[PDB]
């Protein structure tokens, strides 16, 4: 509610200022109380630095703040009430902005686990996703009115830059910390990154998200192939190694839903100008998570650790889909769903990619290579059917519609009917048609109402077992 | 008998932004003046005769709609009885050509200046031609509303508005006492020249449609300053009030030295200083008598406002800090009164709104003052005539003098507060002032059925100019116009001024939009579901719902709508031109959804709820109405009666019931020159008829209204009365006097039952059964009106060719209300005989099929004409004045009813 300006103004802002200093030295010291203590800590911490109206990251443009005890007090009071004289002197402990930030890079860029970093990652990065949106508002790329711009010097210097360079170093931090079996400070970092995505510029998905993808597919591929070779030699053995896949499976589940929802918010925010401007790294994106929610539909064992993941860690899902709706500020579906499975909801995202890849006069192709789909066909052999169906290819004179989808096609800057060659049409047939199809069976599984349970016979039952 | 088609050129109505009128109290000068000339004329551009038409207008009921109207069409001025015309030859007025008699009469032709004189006080209007006189005067008109210069015309003229000063310059020498319209220019406005309540406007993409306009009223120029005849002031609020009195007239002074007035022998308005500057006793008593009133207002004000005031602080209000002007200033006085320092005082914003409410009282006060005194609003200054420019009330104030005073008496408060006395101001109390209906307020613009899809995947685009109140969604086609959208099952709508979605009721939904920001709304009737996107993002609820609506049934089938309040508008884009749309890609195409008109040669045709009241037949099913036909009986005539189905019962809806018969009565072509058993000759050769009204015991006849209409009457007011009734006397006379002709022309004759009811203010309830006669003979063109058989004083003549139908006005109090009773007294005939040609002769009495009841209903759907006019304004010079130019013609055929004289 904005109260922070009107509320903390002088001994509230001393006693969160000395809250604040406390929590922070809390860093130091290595304890199981304190390992178990750190999350709330943070959280706490997040919050205050968001509702906090200093700047006490950067105290030297203090002087501009009205919202500030040393601006409000003369320097007659103050002395009254014990004070360093100096914002900086406040609490040194806290280093400044630049400070952490190079601080967090190093570490990224080192390769840190969260054994070396744990006070970072559960306590100072939550702060400073709280710190720079608020401060980003405030500060220089805020829309400025004429008077307020001119008159004040902002005292905060947060840019889009400081954003996204966090952003890139916790996805950094991320991909050092997938294969481990212990990390629950992943959801957490999570939500309390999303924040700061929307400011995430354009080259962090090239630099980051694609290898972060790719790393993530190639292991889901390893996964099912050890799966498949499990399920063709049938042992107690064959038993054996079940435990193994589905902790490979859950791992992997936590670095998804630790990725992902990230990732949701900047195609949001960047699907229009894919769209409008083809990008082939937007191409490859949707290709990554076409083939992730491919071995999520063969995969039985993947599905339900997905679902165990989500049901144990009490992840809602409806914040990472929602989350605008609360910035814009106006149960068993609710504990899991298939529609708040973030692989199908980071596919459906990314599907209107796909289809634009796809020109008008393929969806005959793609009906096509859905049905060989339908038939079991695998990759090469669809490929191998629209090679010799290459010539059904839809007729733009004979239907109407497409001929102002085709006219749209070529409006398109990056699509041209001459760069289009016959191994890329019936590739990008394939993916779309392989992913429409998988979409089509999670979308009516038929799982429900293929054993009704009215439990009539159950409760009939329960007196029987009496 | 048969449907009559012909051509007819469409007409449009221009008028400059001024709006005058009388009310009690009002601030607004009575006579004013204005001018046309006319440049360019084609006589015949078309077949139809080219339309050029000037006069005054007024601003409630002159609503020239395009096309379709009253008789053959092409509303203008005088067409209406809200408007009053010259066409160069005839004065115009209810449809009706006067011919008026002028040196040199010619249609109206080029190198012609119309000069046009209002005199709100007899009232009356009058024309010059050329500067030689019309010998004819619209007079005895009706003042509700705001009048306003107007021009109307249909392709082919070129003509220019002289409104006085820097606004065109008279040819002729305007009448004494007579303003110049340019005068009446408001503070907050410029002049400009506007369309009349036009639902549309182009636009750069593509045409803007517009929601209703909002307009002044002649009670908004009379001040309404807050009551101060019952105070009790304790005795330091007597003295403080003085003290307060000469402590801002000083503070006025010293601000008025620092803007750099000096100090005057004789006092001069351009000069701009002020004698009084010399000390706080030397300036004169008046000014401090003057201080003195208002400073007592200001209390009195407080008080009525009820805020409770207390003295705070002894200690302060015994000592008072006292700035010190700065010695380095030097004034001719060389004393300065010292006011109380304003830092150190500090205000509230309740006070500042306080401070606001009690300026514009402070203001108001004045300008009552001003007007008690005589003085008018006049944009141009004159002491000597008593002219303002600052003679009008606060809200239509300008913002310099709002500010102005603003500080002034926020600086007063804080010299209360620095005497210490404590405000608290009273808790604010919601006020809605409904001065237009919904009904008016709203208009749907919807698809026409032709378009109406039962099926597939469908996209369309709405642009938000305004951010205020308009709802965007599907529709069906059975939409009534009337009910607000989503209200019923009828629409699936979205409104973003509040982030709602609306069916059946209303939910929260997405987020409100912001200018320019545009919603996409797709329906698929596959999956039977609609979606809304904002600027290219999908709305969500309070809930993960991407869909607005689900499992809607196709039934009949959906069409796109929108609706628009006053002040807004929208853009609407079904996707004749793929291109136009911006968001279509982001969303929707991939998905599959095709534009509303992705394959139309033409653009889709739309239709608008019109506002104009109409006469419909009563419905069989109308939950609260019931028309029984009953049959003629030996010692009873037919009749045609109403009943109320609800009363008596929770959800009853009583309001006023304008009710008229189907069929007219139409007086002769020309004038005839100067035992209960019917004498045959007699009844054979008369020209009299004659119907009644029974009004029931229960229902008040003080409710009642009885007599005729003519087919124009379109006003439904829910404060009827007979003052209401439109009314106008057209003149003529000789060069000198000698007044030739009067004709007095109404749309409504009729007669009130509380005047022909014995008195009975004891006693009211009345057993007995009232039942009103009315008579008219056609040849003669006399009405009258008898009570229980006793004639009544009230009589009305009326013009050969008047169709009148029989009309009763009521509000029920009962469920039984009223009969229309269709018989004969001795020696008359029925209403068959004048109705029925067959029937003419015979005096039994009939109710056929044909003859039925029928009751205004205020919105109808009218159809949006796919062209428009193209009119260009301008301003040629400040000599020349503003010009409008109408060049390319416009035809619509026209389908004409002859009973009802409508097209």
């Amino acid at each position: 509610h904005q109260f922070g300006d009107d509320v903390i103004l002088d001994d509230v802002q001393v006693s969160c200022y000395r809250t604040l200093c406390s929590i922070y030295s809390l860093g130091t010291t290595k304890n199981t109380y304190v390992e178990k203590l750190r999350p709330a800590l943070g959280e706490c911490l997040a919050r205050l630095a968001a509702a906090m109206p200093v700047a006490f990251l950067e105290p030297q443009l203090n002087e501009y703040n009205a919202c500030s005890v040393y601006t409000t007090k003369s320097p007659r009071e103050r002395a009254i009430l014990g004070l360093p004289n100096s914002v900086e002197e406040m609490c040194p402990d806290i280093p400044v902005l630049d400070r952490l930030m190079a601080d967090i890079g190093g570490l990224a860029e080192s390769g840190a686990r969260y054994t070396e970093m744990p006070h970072v990652i559960e306590i100072t990065l939550p702060m400073l996703c709280s710190y720079l949106p608020r401060w980003w508002e405030r500060g220089p790329e805020a829309p400025p009115p004429a008077l307020p711009a001119g008159a004040p010097p902002p005292c905060t210097a947060v840019t889009s830059d400081h954003l996204n360079s966090l952003l890139g170093n916790i996805l950094r931090i991320i991909v050092n910390n997938l294969g481990i079996d212990e990390a629950t400070w992943m959801k957490r970092l999570a939500v309390f990154a999303q924040p700061i995505v929307s400011r995430a510029r354009p080259e962090l998905l090239h630099s980051h998200f694609i290898p972060t993808i790719g790393r993530l597919r190639k292991r889901a591929g390893k996964v099912v192939a050890e799966e498949e070779q499990l399920r063709l030699e049938a042992k107690a053995e064959a038993e054996e190694g079940e435990l193994l896949v589905r902790d490979e499976f859950s791992v992997l589940c936590r670095d998804l839903y630790a990725l992902y929802p990230l990732l949701i918010r900047y195609v949001d925010n960047n699907r229009a100008h894919w769209l409008t401007e083809p990008n082939a790294n937007a191409e490859e994106l949707f290709r990554m998570v076409g083939e992730i929610f491919i071995y999520w539909s063969k995969s039985h064992n993947f599905k339900r650790e997905e679902q165990n993941f989500v049901v144990q860690n009490e992840i809602n899902n409806m914040s990472f889909l929602t989350a605008d709706s609360k910035s814009k500020m106006a149960r068993r579906g609710d504990r899991y769903s298939v529609q708040t499975s973030l692989i199908v909801a980071t596919l459906k995202k990314m599907l209107p990619i796909g289809l634009n890849m796809c020109a008008p006069t393929d969806q005959d192709l793609i009906m096509l290579a859905k049905t060989r789909y339908a038939l079991k066909d695998t990759d090469e052999e669809v490929r191998e059917f629209l090679q010799n169906n290459l010539h059904l290819q839809g007729k733009v004179e004979g239907s109407p519609s497409l001929r102002w989808q085709m006219a749209l096609y070529r409006g398109l800057p990056g699509r041209e009917e001459d760069a289009d060659d016959p191994e890329k049409i019936v590739r990008r047939v394939q993916e779309v048609s392989a992913v429409l199809y998988h979409l089509e069976q999670t979308e009516h599984p038929y799982k429900s109402k293929k054993a009704v349970w009215h439990k009539l016979l159950s409760k009939q039952r329960r007196r029987a077992v009496v | 008998l048969l449907l009559q088609t012909n051509l007819i050129n469409y007409v449009t109505s221009i008028r400059p932004n001024i709006f005058v009128g009388r009310a009690e109290g009002s601030t607004q000068y009575g006579k004013w003046y204005f001018e046309v000339m006319v440049d360019e004329v084609v006589p015949f551009l078309t077949a139809q005769a080219t339309h050029l038409r000037v006069g005054w207008a007024l601003t409630e009921g002159y609503s020239p709609y395009p096309g379709g109207g009253e008789g053959w069409g092409g509303n203008g001025v005088g067409d209406d009885l809200y408007s009053y015309g010259f066409d160069g030859l005839h004065l115009w007025t209810g449809h009706v050509a006067r011919p008026v008699t002028s040196p040199g009469q010619h249609l109206l032709a080029p190198e012609d200046v119309v000069s046009c004189c209002l005199d709100l006080s007899v009232p009356s209007i009058s024309f010059r031609i050329n500067g030689c006189p019309v010998q004819g005067v619209f007079e005895a008109f009706n003042l509700d509303g705001l009048f306003f210069p107007v021009v109307s015309f249909s392709a082919g003229v070129k003509v220019r508005f002289l409104l006085g000063g820097r606004h065109g310059e008279f040819k002729f020498l305007p009448p004494p006492g007579y303003a110049p319209c340019h005068e009446a220019v408001l503070p907050r406005e410029r002049l400009r020249l506007e369309p009349i309540k036009e639902y549309r406007r182009e636009g750069p993409r593509g045409p803007h449609l517009v929601g209703p306009s909002r307009c002044l009223s002649h009670t908004d120029f009379v001040p309404c300053p807050v009551d101060t005849v019952q105070i009790v002031l304790p005795p330091h609020l007597e003295r403080i009030r003085e003290k307060l009195a000469e402590n801002i007239h000083e503070l006025w002074a010293l601000t008025r030295i620092e803007q750099g007035w000096t100090y005057g022998p004789v006092r001069d308005d351009n000069k701009r200083l002020h004698p009084c500057l010399v000390n706080f006793h030397s300036l004169p008593e008046p000014e401090r008598n003057y201080n003195l009133q208002m400073s007592g207002e200001t209390l009195k004000t407080l008080l009525a406002l009820g805020c409770h005031v207390g003295m705070a602080d002894e200690k302060a209000e015994d000592n008072l800090k006292k700035t010190k002007l700065p010695k380095t200033y030097m004034m001719s006085n060389g004393y300065k009164p010292a006011p109380l320092d304003l830092s150190h005082v500090r205000l509230t914003p309740a006070q500042t709104t306080l401070v606001d409410r009690l300026a514009e009282n402070g203001h108001n006060v004045w300008a009552r003052d001003r007007v008690a005194q005589g003085w008018s609003y006049s944009a141009v200054q004159d002491i000597p005539a008593r002219r303002n420019p600052r003679l009008v009330p606060y809200r239509l104030l300008d913002e310099a003098t709002k500010r102005s005073n603003r500080d002034s008496l926020c600086q007063a408060v804080r010299t209360l507060l620095g005497y210490g006395y404590n405000i608290e101001p009273p808790d604010q109390e919601p006020s809605q002032v409904e001065n237009q209906s919904r009904w008016d307020r709203v208009r749907i613009f919807r698809a026409e059925k032709s378009y109406t899809v039962q099926s597939g995947r469908w996209y369309f685009e709405f642009e938000a100019v305004t951010t205020g109140e308009m709802r965007v969604g599907w529709a069906r086609p059975e939409l009534r116009p009337d009910v607000e959208l989503g209200a019923d099952e009828l629409a699936y709508v979205f409104n973003g001024h509040r982030g709602q979605r609306w069916h059946l009721g209303s939910e929260p939904f997405g987020r409100p939009w912001q200018s320019g920001d545009v919603v996409g709304c797709m329906i698929d009737l596959t999956e039977n579901t609609i979606i809304f996107t904002l600027n290219g993002e999908v709305l969500m609820s309070d809930s993960g719902s991407e869909t607005a609506f689900r499992e809607i049934e196709i039934g009949d089938g959906f069409l796109p709508v929108c609706s628009l309040g006053p002040g807004q508008v929208g853009h609407l884009n079904l996707g004749q031109d793929v291109s136009s749309l911006r968001f279509f890609a982001i969303c929707g195409l991939q998905e599959g959804f095709e534009p509303f008109a992705i394959n139309m040669q033409r653009p889709v045709t739309t239709w608008f709820s019109k506002s104009l009241p109409q006469f419909e037949p009563v419905p069989p099913e109308h939950p609260h109405y019931e028309v029984a036909r009953m049959d003629g009986t030996v010692d009873t005539p037919p009749c045609l009666r109403l009943a109320h189905r609800t009363w008596g019962s929770q959800n009853s809806l009583v309001e006023m019931l304008f009710l008229r018969l189907s069929l007219p009565v139409q007086f002769h072509q020309h004038f005839r020159c100067t035992d209960n058993r019917d004498d045959p000759e007699i009844i054979l050769n008369t020209t009299t008829y004659y119907y009644s009204v029974r009004v029931f015991a229960g229902q008040e006849p003080s409710c009642v209204w009885v007599g005729w209409v003519t087919p124009d009457y379109h006003q439904h007011d829910m404060n009827f009365d007979l003052s209401k009734v439109r009314a106008v006397t057209v003149t003529m006379g000789d060069e000198q006097g000698n007044v030739h002709s009067s004709l007095k022309c109404s749309n409504c004759y009729m007669v009130w039952g509380g005047d022909f009811v014995s008195p009975g203010q004891q006693g009211r309830i009345s057993h007995t059964d009232l039942v009103i006669g009315c008579l008219v003979d056609l040849a003669t063109g006399l009405m009258t009106f008898t009570a229980n058989g006793k004639e009544s004083n009230t009589f009305f003549q009326v013009e050969p060719n008047t169709k009148l139908f029989p009309a009763v006005f009521v509000l029920p109090t009962h469920q039984n209300v009223i009969q229309f009773e269709l018989g004969k007294q001795k020696n008359i005939m029925p209403l068959s005989a004048a109705m029925f040609l067959s029937e003419r002769k015979n005096p039994a009495p009939q109710c056929p099929p044909r003859l039925e009841v029928q009751m205004l209903m205020p919105v109808s759907w009218s159809r949006m004409p796919n062209h428009f006019l193209q009119v260009e304004t301008r301003r040629a010079g400040e000599r020349l004045g503003w010009a409008v130019q109408c060049q390319d013609p416009l035809t619509m055929m026209a389908l004409h009813i002859p009973e009802e004289n409508r097209c």
